[PDB]
DNA sequence: TAACAGCTCTAACAGGAATA
RNA sequence: AUUCCUGUUAGAGCUGUUAAC
């Protein structure tokens, strides 16, 4: 009775690179090879810009110069690449801007942090903005930089500064690398440099490295939601995001709103509905209206009734939809045996129950070692000494748990904003998470639908 | 008359009841509205004379 | 025989204001809903400095200070609204400059007033405002002031001294709204504070309007030549500008050289190729790198044979050039007849031959009139009599006049320059003419593209 | 509608760095 | 907020099971 079903350990998956080079370490291949969209010159050359107070400029000036240089990592060394220069490892130069396309931050900013009011902060520093929006041709990516006097302003209750910036220079087309005094202060700098180089490439063009083996007639689908405390009750704002490979080269990763007030995270059936209208709306015109054929629909909460309902009502007969929901916190825990010096092997999915399954999306990877090769490395070694696994459980299917799963692992490896080897979650549900808090933040942000790089 | 007062009466006589519906329920069958036969009209009749690409 | 192909009138395009409230007359549209980047608030407070003679100094502070109190309309009645000042109207404070940045203009400038030299004269007073150059985070839109005493270097022979100022001032990234005794001469008060509300909001960095359902995936192109008297011969400056509208809420407008010697004003296949692939270029930095699905073209000459092929080499399949030339000059003008007591209505377009339309760019307008209301409006009922109607002709686009007619109606109204209901000629036209003048006179601006704010 | 049980999530903080 | 998710402190949201009203 102790023995349960036979598990198959889903393969690393591969992502597509520089001539449509495959490799599943990103950053080595981003090294060996180059970018995806680099085959293409959709960004011709990555022009910056910078927003900072006139006395932390330098900090922007020093760390664009130690992007353009080399740099050797010096903590995860096990994971990390020798950074081998922007422009040769990016195949684009980084080109540093001019007097004029450098901007100076309002004195007034420094006042308002003082006074410790964020939403006149925040629009303070959009509206420092009008110097570059007279050349915003000249520019692709600007490089906004707080002070840390700021730091009263960053968070506090019923605000996010970063998010309310982000909601604020949206709909404005540019797209911002907002640096903290971290970056800076950082221990290790191939980490940071890592980091910012891959969001600036991403920001300016896009698809810094897109994932193989992925059927153009799939589109994936992740919910999540947020809470903004009222005085009197709640607010449960909730957004969904899209990932699909069109028939174009140009993989596609966005995020929309759904609609009024929510008082539950879950969507009734009209909401439900109209939502799930949209998302195939939306893959019909990137596929020149072609329908659906699988569809999955990633959920941090249960489908109610009313959810599996407008899913089974929304698409027609012949795209079957995969409804599944993930569980982050679970009580289970595995220990690789052959026991292992390093934990399981990661992608391993053991199924419970005919609809629970347990996905190992952390776990030791392999074939992705620079020192002593052939060695495991597990990712989240520093925060923990096991791999929490994640609950899967399928509302929704005809069959096969292999064909979910590895489609929720390679979705675990494409988020550019993501520094490290992968993600605990799909980028599906992180990236309507991420655009859920920028709703809650600012809500009139529901009418349009944006692409990743805007908030990544 | 409130909707659940209206559900009541319904339920408790319900066998006979005649329905009545008229494309306000194709709106929600996965069909186009009026509004949207109309702008699909337009749409061929806009196209059709300046001569312009249908599906760009 | 003397019937003709049934015209068709094309309807008064509308304008996008704040919380996207529509109307097709501008300034009305300002007073009841505020500029159209209110929403995002990109201006802020407005700050803005001085540069002019210290004896006229206090006129400048006067009609400042008259721009910050309610105006009433005494000529042109029929159409100009109510002023009612830049914090009411605009929905954004007008900052009063403080002495550090006031600036007087130097004396010798004075001097040289005398000594008849324009060059001179523009560069001593770039030097006057030399002292603005540090603090140019300080102030948004400079006000030089010429004063009359000037006016024998204001405009001779082979010299425009507001162009050479512009020209000078452009590439240091300073907006100035050159104000002349004309402003102040000006009987009608609300006319000329209409004019300098708008043109320095504009230049901030706000946008006081915009295309009201303007396609974002079509570029509008716009050629335009100017006339230096060349010692031995002649010499043509031909400059482009373009007006699309990019993925986010804004839009853009850009004008370059199309640019070693011209003696005729048509562009050969290379150089219409290059100016054709760098507005392409222009266009996909803005859209994240999408193709535009539609170019138009509006030449104020015919296209040659190998500038058709020049156009079409520069472009892939998917895109649709219309090529267009606007003719001012034609023997045709219309009375219109039901005889009406007003002139032929705008926007009516009449297709006289196969690639030959007539177009009633100027005309009598409907329920833009504010007294008498419910009747028509004749913008240049002073000048002319009668509209004059302009003559397009197609030399490229498969089929279609509305889409050219309605395009060129619809930008003849975008002008933020202009402080009347709209123009004779597309906005393209008159900022390509614009920037051809300012590169005639300066050959030291080609390499660099500039947005409309500038020379606005 | 008022408690009570579990399952799971986010909301604020804090926080150190890949088998030693 | 270059990143990652490990914990702490709380509250909700769902399910329920009773007692009702
Ligand atoms: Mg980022
Ligand atoms: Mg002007």
């Amino acid at each position: 009775l102790s023995q349960l079903a036979a598990h198959s350990t889903i393969p690393e998956p591969l992502l597509l690179f520089k001539d449509n080079r495959t490799d599943t370490h990103p950053l080595r291949g981003l090294s060996q090879y180059g970018p995806y969209s680099a085959c293409f010159n959709l960004p011709g050359q990555v022009r910056l810009a910078y927003l900072a107070p006139t006395e932390h400029m330098r900090k922007l000036d020093a760390i664009v110069r130690e992007l353009q240089n080399p740099a050797t990592p010096k903590e995860a060394t096990n994971y990390y690449v020798e950074y081998g220069g922007f422009e040769k490892v990016f195949k684009v130069p980084l080109v540093m801007p001019q007097e004029h396309l450098r901007c100076l931050a309002l004195d007034e900013c420094h006042g308002v942090a003082a006074n410790g009011n964020g939403l006149a902060l925040a629009d303070k520093i959009v509206q420092s903005m009008s110097g570059l929006f007279r050349q915003k041709h000249a520019f692709d990516v600007l490089l906004v930089y707080l002070p840390a006097s700021w730091k009263k302003c960053f968070e506090y209750d019923g605000f996010d500064l970063h998010d309310r910036i982000k909601a604020k220079v949206a709909p404005l087309n540019l797209p911002i690398q907002i640096i903290n005094d971290t970056a800076l202060t950082r221990q290790c700098r191939a980490n940071v440099m890592w980091g910012v180089s891959v969001a600036l490439y991403a920001k300016a063009g896009g698809i810094p490295w897109k994932l193989a083996d992925w059927d153009k007639d799939e589109a994936y689908i992740g919910l999540s939601y947020a809470i903004k405390k009222n005085a009197e009750g709640q607010e449960y704002t909730t957004c969904c995001s899209q990932v699909f490979d069109p028939d174009g080269t140009g993989f596609e990763f966005v995020a929309y709103d759904t609609r009024d007030r929510k008082g539950n995270p879950y969507l009734s059936y009209q909401e439900m509905q109209s939502v799930l209208s949209k998302s195939l709306h939306l893959y019909q015109s990137s596929h020149n209206g072609r329908m659906p054929r699988k569809i999955f629909i990633h959920k941090t909460t249960h489908f109610t009734e009313d959810e599996i309902q407008g899913a089974f009502d929304s698409f027609s007969s012949s795209t079957e939809i995969e409804l599944v929901q993930i569980i982050q916190s679970t009580n289970w825990y595995g220990l690789k045996v052959d026991p292992a010096s390093y934990p399981v092997d990661r992608g391993l999915y053991q199924p419970l129950t005919e609809s629970e399954c347990l996905l190992w999306t952390q776990g030791s990877v392999m074939g992705v070692n620079q020192q002593n090769p052939g060695q495991p490395v597990f990712k989240e070694a520093a925060l923990t000494p096991l791999p929490n696994p994640i609950m899967l459980r399928r509302f929704s299917g005809n069959g096969g748990w292999h064909a979910t799963c590895s489609s929720i692992l390679a979705l675990t490896k494409v988020d550019w904003n993501n520094n490290t080897l992968y993600k605990k979650l799909p980028v599906t549900l992180v990236y309507s998470q991420v655009f859920a808090d920028v709703v809650k933040q600012t809500p009139e942000i529901v009418n349009e639908i944006y692409d990743y790089r805007f908030f990544m | 008359l409130t909707d659940n007062e209206f559900y009541q009466h319904y339920l408790q006589n319900s066998q006979h009841m005649m329905w009545f519906l008229g494309a306000g329920t194709s709106r929600s069958a996965g069909l186009p509205t009026a509004s949207d036969i109309i702008w699909d009209l337009k749409h061929r009749y806009y196209c059709l004379h300046e001569n312009q690409d249908y599906q760009k």
